[PDB]
DNA sequence: TGGAGAATCCCGGTGCCGAGGCCGCTCAATTGGTCGTAGACAGCTCTAGCACCGCTTAAACGCACGTACGCGCTGTCCCCCGCGTTTTAACCGCCAAGGGGACTACTCCCTAGTCTCCAGGCACGTGTCAGA
DNA sequence: TCTGACACGTGCCTGGAGACTAGGGAGTATCCCCTTGGCGGTTAAAACGCGGGGGACAGCGCGTACGTGCGTTTAAGCGGTGCTAGAGCTGTCTACGACCAATTGAGCGGCCTCGGCACCGGGATTCTCCA
């Protein structure tokens, strides 16, 4: 009687769980009511941000000649982009390290 | 022979800005954490992940503070960092009144 | 305990197919997804409380993304969210 | 007792080398130990507050993550 | 008395009740015992179901708009924008109605000036439908009474006509540009004017 | 809705010959609203961490210990516990 | 019924317990709000208001002013260590700054 | 109505001197003023952008005081005295 | 005639403008700056008087705090004169870019 | 070291504008009762945290040498402060136009609530491939 | 060249999706206060010029204090065993908080009054600089 169980992420063309985002929005005490398009929109935004981080981290891993994303690659991915560094300015990444930066007055002449 | 004073420091800067390992030893930091937490509550158990998280946070905070300290030392036409650089870099961020 | 690990698998295999990932990297990405979710949801809750609205809709999430995310990131995130909402409302 | 001397001079030197410091004074180490003690006191005090709210005798990684999140020191990788 | 209209006049369609309801003095009897002697200058027409801007578009049968479909000429006050009111009155058939827009008085302006306040020039005293509702002491209780019975408001027979475009409905739909607001030519007391529609 | 009369009552309890201005009362209203928002958000976050759906006096007590500095936290706990004890016994 | 007693009256407070209860219930903080939470939070708010107002009154008395202006609130906050720590990211409008000239700028 | 250009010169040099006098500055270089103008422009853009976003979310044309207060509390610069 | 030494009138101005509570920028140029900044985001935009007053108070307090940090950076470099590098160092340590 | 001149503080009088008290009312707090249900409380499992011993070996510590760097002193000359004069536009008051927002009924779509069910997601065994 | 951490396949389970309803939240429907633009005298303040002085800055000597290297110590770190506090889950039951109906009183808008403080002016007291 009931039709085929089509997920909402397939309707939205997304990969993040629209249903889980809706359930987390309902139980998080954010508002009394939660609209239909808010989990779709939030899942799309989170999927785009995850995609951007994984693009830059995979590029950093390929530059270091290894096929596995380690936390150093995520730290390089975040800090080497200006906008992701602005979004993650107050964020410590564990096993992350720092950028190689030596000032001009410290280098020998 | 004997190297010039400064090139081993530059080599250490280059080799410690590539690794992601933890620079303070585990057991002295664990003993320091337990000694500090003894003042707050008596007979506290600690997860190992709690001490590792405290070590990661403390190392990141000290490295960022040393970057600001180096900027303050370079600003005063120096390469040697001094405690006034640390005090200035902590007062500008608001950590000291 | 629920997490976002298989969806990070799906996104990574979509965009970097011959590239693996570590466990600590997944913990970092899961914490990143949770942090951005809490940021946008708290900003949308504040936007709903300021305007005396008891419903969070796509406009509040869009405005939260415009408030939180930096410029080109905000523009592309609004574009992706608008595409997903139009595709979801178009297909019934 | 003591236990601030376990944060030794080569450890502070290594942290300065990671920060980019070329030369370090001899008065840096005591100041760095004091600053580390202040920071650890703040985070450990908040973590003990979160632990004693939950009626537990064990400080977890969640409590440390939330204590760091309260100060603006958000730490990924430990379940945050 | 002889200066009262009957129900025979209201058996009109939408556009002649828009046209042939001009120059008739709208006289309201508030309980102090005084008259107003106010003559209207412009009206508006709503066809109903085929009119996209009407309240009864597509056969709407809301319980608020209930005093229209039992007889032509039934008066209908409807609340607009919280406190304001507007004067609709039905025509022959269900849906067709005409709206009262603006009037000019010849006497009684002091009482309407006093009752207007909860800056008060004669040009802006009642230049508006909500202005004339607030200047005639009209409340929401006047929906249950018609136009031509007993002692309340009625009309008096008086002694060019320019059609203007619709203003205030937006540039959308298909029925929002038909000229249905007929107003007197050369009057400087018109609230909404049309300087390009006066040349036919 | 504002906290104006309560701030005036507290002011005449503390300094009985000292008044206040409108800008100062607006600032005190903002201070009370900000501290309320801080403590209530902290208590909501604490209840969300410990899987509780209620906000009790314990939640506000550890929220005050989290937010306020040392002597402020100790004394705020002192009159808070005094008020809860007086409320439950009367 | 009996005589209506305010919850602030039986809690010994001047701040409203009921208004804090309503704002906690309508603030979307939790699904339930306990009975002692508005009493406790009203006591904390009353204490902090009294601490700011006592030092503001002292600052107004030191300036020979009966009334409290924003400058007295700024001097009350920025001279106490704990109140300045709590209000470190807060700008008081029409408040000014503390009079602070550095020692190396003063003449010898 | 019209377009407004080059209003950063209205933040005059004596105004920057007076703001530095309140900050405790005894001697001011001549290149301070353009940097202070740029800093003020960056700060005003960052606050007014969030205030405009809060205004456009409410579907209004006027920027209220509460929009600016929310835009500043967004950036950890909470302002007391203009409502809240 | 009479002439004060360089620095006396500056210290008098420091005392005078630290004693006062006024807003130091003229109101109309700051208002016009607010209009020309907001016209790059949304055209046909209106402002209340209190919004411009709030922007002026916040911007003046931010500039006063920045000048305090700039003065301490100048004092750290053995100077009494503030320079653009002082402002750049204070904003870099605070985290502003 | 004394003394002139500018600035600053003190005291007395004037007026105005806003804080502060009073009053009617109405809206939200209080009181009493009922009804589920979240959470206190006891109990049991078994996880992981602590205590301790050995060893081996990398890291830490003390000491010597010395060279680079901080720091005090000195000269100079550039740039900014102080002040006077001139010019610009900010501040105040008044007035008119016009879009924009208060404002409350109404009416309709949309989102919470609930039942059912089934398939996506989580826990766990397997080999297998990248990195030291 | 090994090995251990991640990719892959399988079973159950529980929460998300289809589907229907209820009711309530939000969009929409002229007019008057708010904001903006202009005019115009007034004068406070910005702007420009110029003298000069003092502070930024480059150069130089020196003296010492960290850098670096090496021998010796030492205790971190890894493995292993053992044991018991205490996290974590479950079951039960009951106190407590949401919800609602009637009541009533305290807080809020409106109104009016007089005193605190800003301002002006004259004189006494610092206070800064120069012969």
């Amino acid at each position: 009687t009931r039709a085929k169980a089509k997920t909402r992420s397939s309707r939205a063309g997304l990969q993040f769980p629209v249903g889980r985002v809706h359930r987390l929005l309902r139980k998080g005490n954010y508002a009394e009511r939660v609209g239909a398009g808010a989990p779709v929109y939030l899942a799309a935004v989170l999927e785009y941000l995850t995609a951007e981080i994984l693009e830059l981290a995979g590029n950093a891993a390929r530059d270091n000649k290894k096929t596995r994303i380690i936390p150093r690659h995520l730290q390089l991915a975040v800090r080497n982009d200006e906008e992701l560094n602005k979004l993650l300015g107050r964020v410590t990444i564990a096993q992350g390290g720092v950028l190689p930066n030596i000032q001009s007055v410290l280098l020998p002449k | 022979h004997r190297y010039r004073p400064g090139t081993v420091a530059l080599r250490e800067i280059r080799r410690y800005q590539k690794s992601t390992e933890l620079l303070i030893r585990k057991l002295p930091f664990q003993r320091l954490v337990r000694e500090i937490a003894q003042d707050f509550k008596t007979d506290l158990r600690f997860q190992s992940s709690a001490v590792m998280a405290l070590q990661e946070a403390s190392e990141a905070y000290l490295v960022g503070l040393f970057e600001d300290t180096n900027l303050c030392a370079i600003h005063a036409k120096r390469v040697t960092i001094m405690p006034k650089d640390i005090q200035l870099a902590r007062r500008i961020r608001g950590e000291r009144a | 305990k629920e997490s976002y690990a298989i969806y990070v698998y799906k996104v990574l295999k979509q965009v970097h197919p011959d590239t693996g990932i570590s466990s600590k990297a997944m913990s970092i990405m899961n914490s990143f997804v949770n942090d951005v979710f809490e940021r946008i949801a708290g900003e949308a809750s504040r936007l709903a409380h300021y305007n005396k609205r008891s419903t969070i809709t796509s406009r509040e999430i869009q405005t939260a993304v415009r408030l939180l995310l930096p410029g080109e990131l905000a523009k592309h995130a609004v574009s992706e969210g608008t595409k997903a909402v139009t595709k979801y409302t178009s297909a019934k | 007792r003591d236990n601030i001397q376990g944060i030794t001079k080569p450890a502070i030197r290594r942290l300065a080398r990671r920060g980019g410091v070329k030369r370090i004074s001899g008065l840096i180490y005591e100041e760095t130990r004091g600053v580390l003690k202040v920071f650890l006191e703040n985070v450990i005090r908040d973590a003990v507050t979160y632990t004693e709210h939950a009626k537990r005798k064990t400080v977890t990684a969640m409590d440390v993550v939330y204590a760091l999140k309260r100060q603006g020191r958000t730490l990924y990788g430990f379940g945050g | 008395h002889l200066t009262r209209l009957g129900l025979e006049f209201f058996d009109q369609p939408a556009v002649p009740l828009a046209r042939a309801f001009l120059g008739q003095v709208l006289v309201r009897r508030l309980p102090n015992g005084t008259e107003l002697r106010g003559r209207i200058v412009e009206t508006e027409a709503y066809l109903g179901p085929e009119d996209e801007a009407a309240h009864s578009r597509g056969g709407r049968q809301t319980p608020r708009n209930r005093g229209m479909f039992m007889k032509p000429g039934t008066l209908y006050v409807y609340i607009i924008y919280g406190m304001y009111f507007c004067m609709n009155i039905s025509s022959q058939g269900d849906g067709a109605c005409v709206l009262l827009r603006a009037l000019e008085p010849l006497e009684g302006l002091e009482t309407m000036r006093q009752l207007r306040s909860t800056v008060l020039k004669d040009r802006e005293l009642c230049s508006g439908p909500s202005k004339l509702c607030q200047a005639l002491a009209i409340n929401k209780s006047f929906d249950q009474r018609d136009l031509a019975q007993d002692e309340a408001v009625w009309l008096e027979r008086g002694p060019a006509v320019v059609a203007a475009a619709r203003v205030g409905v937006g540039h959308a739909g298909e029925w929002a540009r038909k000229p249905l607001r007929f107003y007197v030519r050369g009057s400087p007391w018109v609230s909404v004017v049309d300087r390009v529609a006066e040349q036919d």
